[PDB]
């Protein structure tokens, strides 16, 4: 009898594994920008200077 | 009286054959063997 248990719970924990593919997906988008304009000044013959 | 073996398995008896008639017939009366009770089960868990 327990034979015959063990049996069934071993022919219900064979099964098959279906198996998945994972495919993931990574996106990254920077972007950017600047504008970095000025005048300055200058004398050194007596030093002054913006 | 009563005897049996369970090397084979057996009622024997000693006495009558009323005995006979009526130890043939709990020969046959208790022979049954229970159907399976699924005592054990295996579950398959779908989420945890």
């Amino acid at each position: 009898d327990i034979m015959n248990a063990m049996l069934e719970v071993i022919g219900q924990l064979d099964i098959r594994r279906a198996q998945v593919l994972i495919e993931a997906l990574i996106v990254e988008m920077a972007e950017g920008d600047g504008i970095n304009l000025g005048v300055q000044w200058g004398s050194l013959e007596s030093g002054s200077v913006i | 009286k009563f005897v049996a073996d369970e090397r084979t398995n057996s009622i024997l008896i000693s006495g009558d054959p009323k005995v006979r008639e009526r130890l043939k017939r709990l020969i046959k009366q208790l022979d049954v063997e229970m159907a399976a009770k699924g005592n054990n089960r295996v579950v398959y868990l779908k989420y945890a």
